[PDB]
RNA sequence: UACCCGCAGAAGAAGCACCGGCUAACUCCGUGCCAGCAGCCGCGGUAAUACGGAGGGUGCAAGCGUUAAUCGGAAUUACUGGGCGUAAAGCGCACGCAGGCGGUUUGUUAAGUCAGAUGUGAAAUCCCCGGGCUCAACCUGGGAACUGCAUCUGAUACUGG
RNA sequence: UUAGCUAGUAGGUGGGGUAACGGCUCACCUAGGCGACGAUCCCUAGCUGGUCUGAGAGGAUGACCAGCCACACUGGAACU
C-alpha cells in the first residue's frame, strides 16, 4: 500500500592485495503518501542485494510529517553537510518542482505541490538527508498553539 | 493650431481610426493632447463600432479647437442616429 | 503540419490503443500491440524519468493530432488559465472541432473528423468553419451541409458512434446528422489512462 | 563596543533555550521592556519581571514545551549597520503566520499580525518564531 | 504654503551671497543602508547676516547670477 | 562582505570573454587560407587533422579546421570560417564552412548533408 | 479584392537533425589510433550501438540543423543570496584623521520612518475581463498596473538633531 | 595605473545686450568657486516608455512603434 522508488545507485571500489574490490551501493525513499517518509541507505556486492538492502534499512527509522493539504505548512530550510535545501508550501494544481533526489522523497511522503530549490552541493545522499531534515523541523499549527498556549486564533 | 482628427490604428485593410485632439504640426500617429474617442469603419452591424466624447468635444472646438471633415461627420451622424 | 506516415506505430510506441484506426476490426488482429515498432521491438529497455515523461506528451499529441508547436501553445494558455494546468491543457484539447466533430460521431476517426472539417462540411452555429484547432464555446450548433448530407462515409461513422461509447456533454441527432455542445468535461468523463501530471512538469522544466 | 542592546537580548534568550536555563537576566531599557511585552502578550516567555532603580535588570523567565525550547528561532532583523523599515502593504509574514514579527510603529512596539489590523507599518525590530 | 527647504551654511567668503549645505537620508538604492548626501546650493543674501555653520532656511527663486538660484528666508543660529 | 563596504565599493561583474574573437558577433567570417597543412593532434589522439591557417575580412589571421572527407583547399582559396573548437587542436578555433563560397562539399556523404553542404542526391 | 458558387481528378505538395552517456531512439557492413567524429566526458590500433554507408528507430516539421549574440541554470560578485584555521582569501603589528556604528533616562524637534489625501506617473506595450477578422497570430473597449516623484495634513514607538 | 581643477574663473556695483532671468557682455570691486558624496582628465555611449531573460531581486539591451535630443558633405556665420 505504501510507496517505494530508488534515488541513485552507485558503484564504489575498495582496493586490496589483489587488486580492486568493487561494491553497488543503493540510496531509496520510502513513504506511505501521506506524511511518513523514510530513507535506505545499503551496500552490496550486486544490485538487486543492494536496493533490497536499502529497502528494509527505509522501513525502519520512518518519521512523521504534518501537512496541510498536500503541501507543506510553511516554507522551510533544510541544511546538511554539503547539502542547502529551500522548500515553500505552493498553490493547489501547481504540482511538484524540485530536483531529482527531492521529487521523489516529496512525491513518496505525500506532497504535490511544493517549489524546491537545492543549493550548495548535489549528491544525493546528503539532499535526500537535508530534505528529511526540513520535513521534521517544520511544525503544524496545533502543536503551536499548544507549544504558545494561545490556542488556534492564529489561523 | 489644435485639432481633433482621426488617427488610423488597427491592422492593414482593418482601420481602427482613434479621435484624439492633437496639435496639427504633430504627425498623424504622433505626439497628441488626449485622446477623444474611436470610430471603427469595418461597422460589422452586430456591435457598435464608434464611441464619441461629446462633453470633451465641446470643452476643446468652444474653446478653440477645430473639427476635421471625417470627425465633423461622426459627431453629425452620432447626434441623428441616438 | 499533419501526420502521414503509418498510424498504428503510434498505438504501437506508447503499447496501447490510440483510436487512429476506425475500429470495424479488432486492433489485435489488425496488428502486434505488445511490440515496439522496428527491428528491435521485441526488446522493451528500462525508461527513465525524462522518457516517461516524453511518452506521455507523445502520447497526447498524437491521440488528438496536434503538433508540437500547436501543443505548447495550448500549455501556455493552459498555465495562464487559472485553475489547474493539467485539466486545463486536456479541456482545450476537447474544444478542437476535430475532437468535437469526431466525439459526436461524424467522423469515424479524428482524421476523417480532420477531412470534414477542414473539407468545409462543418458548421458551426450555422458558419462553416475549416479550421481543425477552432475552439468550441459552450450552447454551439455543429450541423452537416447539404451537400455533405449525401455521403457514405458520414452516415458509416454514426454506426460506429453507438459501437463506441457515448460522451455525456455531446447531444446528437443522427435523424438529421447534427450534434450540440452543452459544456465543456471535467477530466472525470474522460480517460484515466492519460496521466496529465507528467506533462507539466515536462514543459516545466 | 556594545552597539546593538537589542540584538543582546534576543542572543540572551536564544542562549537560554538553547541551555535549557530557567531565566535570564540583562541590562533593562524602555524598548527592551516593550519587546520583552510583546513576546508576553504572544506567549513566548512565562513572564519578566524589572528590578533595581539605577541599574536596571530585566529577569526573563523562559518557556519550554516538553524537552524542546519554545522559541524555533528568533532573529534582528533592523540593525544598526543596516536599518529596516516597511510599510503596511509589505510587512512580513514569518512562517506564514504561524511566527511574529516586532513592529516598531508610531503607536507603539508590536506584531506584525496586530499592526496589520491597525493598519500602521513600520520598523522591523525582530522576527521570533 | 511656499516651498522652502532648510541647510547649513558652509562658506560667506564671497559678498553678498551664501554656499548651504543640504543634508539628507536617502535609501541606498540596492543595498539598502540609510545613506546621507549632500546638496550644495550657492544662495544670495542681503545685508549679510549668515555667518559660517549656521543653519538656515533658503527658498528657490529666479537666477540672480551663474550659479545662484536661492535666497535667504530666516536663519536660526547665531554666534557659533 | 559589510554593507557599507559593498556601498564603498559594489559587487564588480565578472567580465564574460568570448571563445572566437576573431568572428566579433559574426555568425560566419570570410578568409582567404594563407597556409594549408596537416597537423598532430595531442595525445591521446592520433591522426592527420586537415588544418588552414587563413587571413580574415578584418586583417585576423586565424587557423581553422577543414571538416569531412575530402577537400579541394589549395592556398589562397576564398571560404567561410564559423565558431567551434577542434580540442585535441591547441588553438584551432574555428571550423571552415563546407558548401559556401570556394569550398567543396563532401563527396559520397549520405548522412548530415547539411552539415557538409552535400546536396540532395536525385534519387 | 476578401468571400461565395461551378468544374476535373489523388490528382500539384516532406524535408531536416539525431540514435555511447548527459538525452528520446540499435543492429549490420566497410574501416583498423588510419579515415575520421566530438558541446562535455571522449571514440578509432580487427564483434566500433561513438567514424562512413545501409536497414530500423527517434525528435521537429515547411521547416530542420549549425554558428554568432543575451539572460538563465551560475547561490559562479551572493541586496534578496557566498566566503576567508588547512581548499582562493585576516594587512607583520599598532596608533590614528575622515567615514561607519554607538550605553541609559526625561523633554523637545519632526530630518529619516509610518498613515491619509491631492496632483502627476503620455499613448502603445506587459496583465485581467470582454469584442471583431471563419480559428489563430493580429486588431481593439474598459480595467488593473506603472506604489516612483512632489506637495499638504497627521503619528512620535525606533533612528537622527 | 586620472588628485588636484578654475582667472569671466566665483561673487558684487554699474552700463550695455535678450522675447525673457542670468558673466549673457564690458568696466570696476572682493578673492573667491568646484573637488575624495570623485572635481579635472581618459575611454565608451543618443536618453526614455519599453524589449529579452529571470520566481523575484536583478543582468543584458534601446531594432520596429511613440516621446524628447542632436545632425543634414566638413568647419563657421548670420539673414528672412
Ligand atoms: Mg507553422
Ligand atoms: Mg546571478
Ligand atoms: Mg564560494
Ligand atoms: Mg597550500
Ligand atoms: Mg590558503
Ligand atoms: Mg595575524
Ligand atoms: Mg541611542
Ligand atoms: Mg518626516
Ligand atoms: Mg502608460
Ligand atoms: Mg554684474
Ligand atoms: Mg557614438
Ligand atoms: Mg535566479
Amino acid at each position: 500500500e505504501l510507496q517505494e522508488k530508488l534515488i541513485a545507485v552507485n558503484r564504489v571500489s575498495k582496493t586490496v592485495k589483489g587488486g580492486r574490490i568493487f561494491s553497488f551501493t543503493a540510496l531509496t525513499v520510502v513513504g506511505d503518501g501521506n506524511g511518513r517518509v523514510g530513507f535506505g541507505y545499503g551496500k552490496a556486492r550486486e544490485v538487486p542485494a543492494a536496493i533490497q538492502k536499502a529497502m528494509e534499512k527505509a522501513r525502519r527509522n520512518m518519521i512523521n510529517v504534518a501537512l496541510n493539504n498536500g503541501t507543506l505548512q510553511h516554507p522551510v530550510k533544510g541544511v546538511h553537510t554539503g547539502s542547502r535545501v529551500f522548500m515553500q508550501p505552493a498553490s493547489e494544481g501547481t504540482g511538484i518542482i524540485a530536483g531529482g533526489a527531492m521529487r521523489a522523497v516529496l512525491e513518496v511522503a505525500g506532497v504535490h505541490n511544493v517549489l524546491a530549490k537545492a543549493y550548495g552541493s548535489t549528491n544525493p545522499i546528503n539532499v535526500v538527508r537535508a530534505t528529511i531534515d526540513g520535513l521534521e523541523n517544520m511544525n503544524s499549527p496545533e502543536m503551536v498553539a499548544a507549544k504558545r498556549g494561545k490556542s488556534v486564533e492564529e489561523i | 493650431m489644435v485639432t481633433i482628427r482621426l488617427a488610423r490604428h488597427g491592422a492593414k485593410k482593418r482601420p481602427f481610426y482613434q479621435v484624439v485632439v492633437a496639435d496639427s504640426r504633430n504627425a498623424r500617429n504622433g505626439r497628441f493632447i488626449e485622446r477623444v474617442g474611436f470610430f471603427n469603419p469595418i461597422a460589422s452591424e452586430k456591435e457598435e463600432g464608434t464611441r464619441l466624447d461629446l462633453d470633451r468635444i465641446a470643452h476643446w472646438v468652444g474653446q478653440g479647437a477645430t473639427i476635421s471633415d471625417r470627425v465633423a461627420a461622426l459627431i453629425k451622424e452620432v447626434n441623428k442616429a441616438a | 503540419a499533419r501526420y502521414l506516415g503509418p498510424k498504428l506505430k503510434l498505438s504501437r510506441r506508447e503499447g496501447t490503443d490510440l483510436f487512429l484506426k476506425s475500429g470495424v476490426r479488432a486492433i489485435d488482429t489488425k496488428c502486434k500491440i505488445e511490440q515496439a515498432p522496428g527491428q528491435h521491438g521485441a526488446r522493451k529497455p528500462r525508461l527513465s524519468d525524462y522518457g516517461v515523461q516524453l511518452r506521455e506528451k507523445q502520447k497526447v499529441r498524437r491521440i488528438y493530432g496536434v503538433l508540437e508547436r500547436q501543443f505548447r501553445n495550448y500549455y501556455k494558455e493552459a498555465a495562464r488559465l487559472k485553475g489547474n494546468t493539467g485539466e486545463n491543457l486536456l479541456a482545450l484539447l476537447e474544444g478542437r472541432l476535430d475532437n468535437v466533430v469526431y466525439r459526436m460521431g461524424f467522423g469515424a476517426t479524428r482524421a476523417e473528423a480532420r477531412q470534414l472539417v477542414s473539407h468545409k462540411a462543418i458548421m458551426v452555429n450555422g458558419r462553416v468553419v475549416n479550421i481543425a484547432s477552432y475552439q468550441v464555446s459552450p450552447n454551439d450548433v455543429v450541423s452537416i451541409r447539404e451537400k455533405a448530407k449525401k455521403q457514405s462515409r458520414v452516415k458509416a461513422a454514426l454506426e460506429l458512434a453507438e459501437q463506441r461509447e457515448k460522451p455525456t456533454w455531446l447531444e446528437v441527432d443522427a435523424g438529421k446528422m447534427e450534434g450540440t455542445f452543452k459544456r465543456k468535461p471535467e477530466r472525470s468523463d474522460l480517460s484515466a489512462d492519460i496521466n496529465e501530471h507528467l506533462i507539466v512538469e515536462l514543459y516545466s522544466k | 563596543s556594545m552597539q546593538d542592546p537589542i540584538a543582546d537580548m534576543l542572543t540572551r534568550i536564544r542562549n537560554g533555550q538553547a541551555a535549557n536555563k530557567a531565566a535570564v537576566t540583562m541590562p533593562s531599557s524602555k524598548l527592551k521592556v516593550a519587546i520583552a511585552n510583546v513576546l508576553k502578550e504572544e506567549g513566548f516567555i512565562e513572564d519578566f519581571k524589572v528590578e533595581g532603580d539605577t541599574k536596571p535588570e530585566l529577569e526573563l523567565t523562559l518557556k519550554y514545551f516538553q524537552g524542546k525550547a519554545v522559541v524555533e528561532s528568533i532573529q534582528r532583523v533592523s540593525r544598526p549597520g543596516l536599518r529596516i523599515y516597511k510599510r503596511k502593504d509589505e510587512l512580513p509574514k514569518v512562517m506564514a503566520g504561524l511566527g511574529i514579527a516586532v513592529v516598531s510603529t508610531s503607536k507603539g512596539v508590536m506584531t506584525d499580525r496586530a499592526a496589520r489590523q491597525a493598519g500602521l507599518g513600520g520598523e522591523i525590530i525582530c522576527y521570533v518564531a | 504654503k511656499i516651498r522652502t527647504l532648510q541647510g547649513r551654511v558652509v562658506s560667506d567668503k564671497m559678498e553678498k551671497s551664501i554656499v548651504v549645505a543640504i543634508e539628507r537620508f536617502v535609501k541606498h538604492p540596492i543595498y539598502g543602508k540609510f545613506i546621507k548626501r549632500t546638496t550644495k546650493l550657492h544662495v544670495h543674501d542681503e545685508n549679510n547676516e549668515c555667518g559660517i555653520g549656521d543653519v538656515v532656511e533658503i527658498r528657490e527663486c529666479r537666477p540672480l547670477s551663474k550659479t545662484k538660484s536661492w535666497t535667504l528666508v530666516r536663519v536660526v543660529e547665531k554666534a557659533v | 562582505a559589510t554593507v557599507n563596504q559593498l556601498v564603498r565599493k559594489p559587487r564588480a561583474r565578472k567580465v564574460a570573454k568570448s571563445n572566437v574573437p576573431a568572428l566579433e558577433a559574426c555568425p560566419q567570417k570570410r578568409g582567404v587560407c594563407t597556409r594549408v597543412y596537416t597537423t598532430t593532434p595531442k595525445k591521446p589522439n592520433s591522426a592527420l587533422r586537415k588544418v588552414c591557417r587563413v587571413r580574415l575580412t578584418n586583417g585576423f589571421e586565424v587557423t581553422s579546421y577543414i571538416g569531412g572527407e575530402g577537400h579541394n583547399l589549395q592556398e589562397h582559396s576564398v571560404i567561410l570560417i564559423r565558431g567551434g573548437r577542434v580540442k585535441d587542436l591547441p588553438g584551432v578555433r574555428y571550423h571552415t564552412v563546407r558548401g559556401a563560397l570556394d569550398c567543396s562539399g563532401v563527396k559520397d556523404r549520405k548522412q548530415a548533408r547539411s552539415k557538409y553542404g552535400v546536396k540532395r542526391p536525385k534519387a
